[PDB]
RNA sequence: AAAAAAA
RNA sequence: GGCGACUCUCUGGUCUGUAACUGACGCUGAGGAGCGAAAGCGCGCCGUAAACGAUGAGUGCUAAGUGUUAGGGGGUUUCCGCCCCUUAGUGCUGCAGCUAACGCAUUAAGCACUCCGCCUGGGGAGU
């Protein structure tokens, strides 16, 4: 249970990036928790800022 | 004579309703446990969801649908069944959605 | 209504009917009018209303009569009270209580009725006749009582004990464990009588546990004199005789890559990259069906065996060891009579070219999974200068294995990953250590090439059109399978495909999307409560896991008895080529009686090596009291909750160690709810648990909640 | 809580029957055991006199006969009054023979007790008579309320 | 409670 | 008291490191001013308040163990990782000491010094 920002070097998550913030989400659009993607707390609140811009822009879905 | 629509399936604890719209949301068809002859525990029951889901599944494969988007609503225990039985009536599922607050 | 009603029951009282759900019935009966299908329902209602037609479980329709002798396999409880499998497993489980199960024990076939009451969930099950005997002996310690014996079964399933009468006493004393041929059983209040077979030895004795077991499931033993005579007969060298009309392979590179532990050597490989891209791949398989001819000793305890079993601490082999681990084994450096198959594939996996041939092979070295996976992931120089002849070659098995995987996916095939355990005793028995049997590169990549050699082999016998023997894996149960895509929809997932016809890459679509998220145990585990087990069969069915319509086993001879057969199928008919019609109606009328008979010998093994497993499981864990584990929830039911330690590892957690709440099983969303707390306990979570309760004898292990 | 035995009767000496003195306790009035087994030993004489066939082939037969295999038992578990369906334990089958077999006898219309217990015994070998019929009268019963159990 | 496949 | 969708605009404070600078510029603070719930009631006043973690602010000192948040230094090690040290915050457990007891315990209710607020039996009466 690693987090992927720290361990790939990544500084800063981008809203653009779909793919990359969809390995974050689950199938209806819930921002999965950090119990089980295993983010550092420092991140999961830059990808989550991230996922709702994302969300506003039509890039990721709302929730259910 | 349509093809896309959505499926509105309205499970509550007493009742399971099933709508089948167009995509601008207009009925094409519908069927409902209570409808169906259930009366009571039976109208709860995920048996008479699939009737219901099915009875107005058929009646949309009349009008010429295909591929369904299915919207649910309430707590019932009918959801599970209604939506496999829209796939077990010839209609493909695609977006599913749980629209319950 | 009244008319349907009774043109439905007339329907439903033909002899041919069986049960069928709504949609069924109106296709024999046949319904297409809107209306009329608005009439259906209320008849149904009225027809299950008036006790006309019964609703089972599963949906299906049938009358109160129809299901009344539902004939059902004794699903027995430890306890004292049973439960019951129906001859077709559609129907639920009724319950058969102590006062009325009259001399039934657990696995014998039955004619229950039913009750026209229920104190609860479940139908009211009554053995008003035993339609068959089971249970034909059991294994037990003897017991002396009042100036009497008393042999109190193994399991605690039977309830009662056995009347040993003194001519069969025969040894048995307090303490001695002894297999009982009964030679009566219970009436009414009495209990059943028996003798004294084999004196296994005194119960508490270390490798009694294994043989009492041995003698439980009625495993295979000792090889009888004539197969023995047989086996001291057959020649430690190859001789010069038989080297004829065989091609010779010892000067080229062919190796075995097997497990640590493993001295049957069933299998070599060579893989030669060619210029065109393809690669030409040598799988030779110990020509097993040379030394143990039709017919013979060795032949008719090899098909009574069926295959090897392979418990904890030893193995019991399907043919003698002389011969299994001396010259059928592909021991290193020596002549090997063995069949080949020669496989040329392209770049997209496909058999271009074949050849099936018999042959003598020189192992160039014996390797091990380990040191494979070290040449070829970890980059080890050390290895790779030890074994520098090969480490060419093993770069070009990556690569094919690579290639035929991405074809075995984009087929369709259903890879889970569930962690196999190695348990890892000692010669005495004490068990030492318990780990995980990771599957790595070197197990993938000749699981990779055993498959497509299988699949070639099964093709190809498949086109000539002659009786031959099939492993084939049936579609998944459409009952079992409607509840898990039922399930895969509380997660909001669609699965393109019907309980009827799914399509094995549809399941597969699921394994993908659920990787590294909070509902892939979940899944995964209800995924296999709806799937089948594999067995053999004459006819070419297709193998719904591995996603091909021509699958076999030939690539294990001295271990699988379908695989000795096969490999003299591969004699009779393309090296004899005798494919005249005497030849194949007399393999017709063979194989039947020998697939059943085989793949009931490989559920009886698997059956007995699973319980040595989880028996030496709990002696393991002998001493782990009070000890916490953070193992995760691996199953919910409703007595209790099941915690799958990292190392395969289950035990029990009832809501008498959910001390905190009252919890509740829900399950469509399979998951524990607690409400005077307001808890969740579902399926896939890591938490806490501690050893409490480690019942060997039994093979009990239990927990507690610690915490999630 | 653990059931108690149940006394060890001698065998009946002349026919080597436990069932037999069985008989004669149920028959012994006032304890006058005398009495009873005068009247057995002069009812199987009558039987074997008319028969030809041994008291004992006749009287085995009898009990066959008697002897029931289902009784009703009231169940009133809230409402409920069940007639549950209960199998006679092999005890009690004996128990309910040869109490219905005297009980029949005593009540028959011929003048001599000797004479009475032979004739209820022949008319139960027969499968036919009271006693049989009562044994018939619970089942016919049991098989009417036989839904509960 | 326990899928392929291998040992 | 509080403050949770996203963006922009304007704006306040805190923490870490370095020590380039100033050179005691510091602490507390009656009164006063401002902020300040459902109140209570016509955005305005009102402004009392389990506005009680039931604990004033500032400073120094006095065992440990363990977790978490935001930083820093180092270590091997390719970063990561894993270990060690450290600053600020926030928890749990736990000495010495303190306590009527319960407990508190480097976020003290310990040991000290400065300054403020406050108490002096229960009703009657917050009249």
């Amino acid at each position: 249970k690693v987090c992927y920002f720290t361990s790939n070097g990544i500084t800063h998550i981008d809203y653009k990036d779909v793919d990359l913030l969809k390995k974050f989400v689950s199938e209806r659009g819930k921002i999965l928790p950090r119990r089980v993607t295993g983010t550092n707390a420092k991140y999961q609140r830059k990808l989550t800022a991230a996922i709702k811009r994302a969300r506003q822009m039509a890039l990721l879905p709302y929730v259910s | 004579n349509i093809e896309s629509g959505i499926a509105h399936i309205r499970s509550t604890f007493n009742n399971t309703i099933v709508t089948i719209t167009d995509t601008h949301g207009n009925a094409i068809s519908w069927s409902s446990a209570g409808a169906l002859g259930f009366r009571g525990s039976r109208k709860s029951t995920p048996f008479a969801a699939q009737m219901a889901a099915e009875t107005a599944a058929k009646g949309s494969i009349e009008h010429g649908l295909k591929t369904l988007e299915v919207t649910v609503k309430g707590p019932g225990s009918g959801r599970e069944a209604a939506i496999r039985a829209l796939q077990a009536a010839g209609l493909e599922v695609t977006a599913i959605r749980d629209v319950t607050p | 209504k009244e008319a349907f009603m009774e043109k439905l029951l007339s329907f439903m009282k033909e002899e041919a009917y069986k049960p069928l759900t709504v949609q069924e019935l109106e296709e024999m009966l046949n319904i297409t009018e809107a209306e009329e299908f608005k009439e259906l329902v209320k008849a149904l209602v009225a027809l299950e209303e008036k006790g006309l037609i019964v609703r089972t479980r599963s949906d299906r329709y049938g009358i109160p009569e129809k299901m009344n002798l539902i004939k059902g396999k004794i699903s027995a409880h430890a306890k004292g009270f049973a439960f019951l499998l129906p001859e077709d497993t559609s129907l639920s489980d009724v319950f058969i209580p102590p006062n009325e199960l009259n001399t039934a024990m657990n696995g014998d076939i039955v004619m229950v009725r039913l009750n026209s009451q229920s104190s609860g969930s479940r139908q009211e099950g009554t053995v008003i006749r035993i339609l068959e005997r089971a249970i034909q002996r059991v294994v037990g310690t003897y017991t002396e009582t009042r100036n009497f014996g008393f042999v109190i079964p193994d399991d605690k399933k039977i309830t009662s004990d056995i009347f040993i009468p003194k001519n069969g006493k025969n040894g048995a004393a307090e303490g001695h464990k002894v297999v009982v041929k009964l030679t009566s059983y219970p009436e009414g209040r009495m209990n059943a009588e028996g003798e004294v077979e084999t004196i296994l030895g005194h119960k508490n004795d270390p490798g009694i546990d294994i043989l009492s077991v041995i003698h439980k499931h009625g495993l295979p033993g000792e090889f009888p004199a004539d197969a023995m005579e047989q086996a001291s007969s057959t020649p430690d060298t190859i001789d010069e005789k038989d080297l004829k009309d065989r091609r010779d392979l010892r000067d080229q590179v062919i190796v075995t890559i097997d497990g640590a532990d493993a001295k049957d050597l069933d299998d070599a490989v060579t893989v030669t990259k060619l210029d065109d891209g393809s690669y030409k791949l040598g799988v030779h398989i110990a020509d097993v069906s040379h030394y143990v001819t039709e017919n013979s000793p060795i032949d008719k305890e090899a098909l009574e065996r069926g295959t090897s079993v392979y418990l904890v601490d030893r193995v019991i082999p399907m043919i003698p060891h002389r011969l299994s681990n001396g010259i059928c084994s592909l021991n290193p450096k020596v002549d090997r009579l063995t069949l080949s198959c020669e496989m040329t594939i392209n770049s997209q996996g496909q058999v271009t070219e074949h050849e099936i041939f018999q042959s003598v092979i020189k192992t160039t070295e014996r390797m091990t999974y380990s040191d494979v996976n070290k040449i070829l992931v970890d980059d080890d120089e050390e290895l790779k200068q030890k074994y520098e002849p090969l480490v060419p070659m093993f770069k070009d098995m990556e690569r094919l294995a690579q290639i035929l995987r991405d074809k075995r996916m984009d087929r369709g095939a259903v890879d889970f990953d569930f962690k196999e355990a190695k348990v890892l005793v000692d010669d005495e028995g004490a068990v030492k250590d318990v780990v995980i049997r990771e599957r790595s590169v070197a197990e993938k990549l000749i699981e990779e090439f055993m498959l497509v050699a299988n699949e070639t082999v099964a093709e190809h016998f498949h086109w000539m059109n002659v009786p031959f023997i099939y492993r084939i894996h049936e579609e998944p149960n459409a009952e079992k399978l409607q509840k898990f895509l039922e399930f895969v929809t509380t997660f909001g997932y669609v699965v393109k495909g019907t309980a009827g016809n799914i399509h094995p890459r549809a399941l597969q679509s699921i394994l993908d999307a659920v990787r590294d998220r909070p509902e892939e145990t979940v899944i995964s585990t209800v995924m296999l409560r709806s799937m089948k087990q594999a067995k053999y069969d004459p006819q070419s069915l297709g193998h719904f896991g591995l996603s091909t319509e021509f699958y076999t086993h030939f690539t294990s001879p001295i271990r699988r008895y379908p695989d000795l057969i096969v490999h003299r199928l591969i004699r009779t008919y393309l090296i004899n080529g005798k494919v005249d019609e005497a030849t194949q109606e007399k393999w017709a009328e063979r194989l039947p009686d020998i697939a059943e008979h085989t793949s009931s010998m490989e559920r009886r093994a698997v059956d007995a090596e699973r319980e040595t497993d989880d028996l030496k499981k709990a002696e393991y864990m002998l001493d782990k009291i009070g000890e916490e584990f953070d193992g995760m929830i691996s199953s919910v039911t409703n007595f209790g909750m099941f915690v799958e330690l990292p190392n395969t590892i289950e035990g029990l957690v009832h809501v008498s160690f959910m001390t905190d709440d009252y919890y509740r099983f829900d399950e469509q969303h399979f998951a524990m709810i607690g409400e005077r707390t307001g808890n969740v306990f579902r399926i896939g979570d890591e938490i806490t648990v501690k050893v409490v309760d480690v019942n060997k004898d039994e093979r009990n292990i239990d927990f507690e909640i610690v915490g999630m | 809580k653990g059931p108690v035995a149940k006394r060890d009767v001698l065998p009946d000496p002349i026919y080597n029957s436990k069932l037999v003195s069985r008989l004669i306790n149920k028959m012994m009035i006032d304890g006058k055991k005398g009495k009873s087994q005068t009247i057995l030993y002069k009812s199987f004489d009558i039987i074997k006199e008319r028969t030809g066939n041994d008291a004992m082939e006749v009287f085995e037969q009898a009990l066959k006969n008697i002897m029931p295999v289902l009784e009703v038992k009231a169940r009133r578990v809230g409402g409920a009054n069940y007639q549950v369906p209960v199998e006679v334990r092999p005890e009690r089958r004996t128990t309910l023979g040869l109490r219905w077999l005297v009980n029949y006898a005593r009540l028959r219309g011929e003048k001599t007790m000797e004479e009475r217990l032979a004739n209820e015994i022949l008319d139960a070998a027969n499968n036919t008579g009271a006693a049989v019929k009562k044994r018939e009268d619970t089942h016919k019963m049991a098989e009417a309320n036989k839904a509960f159990a």
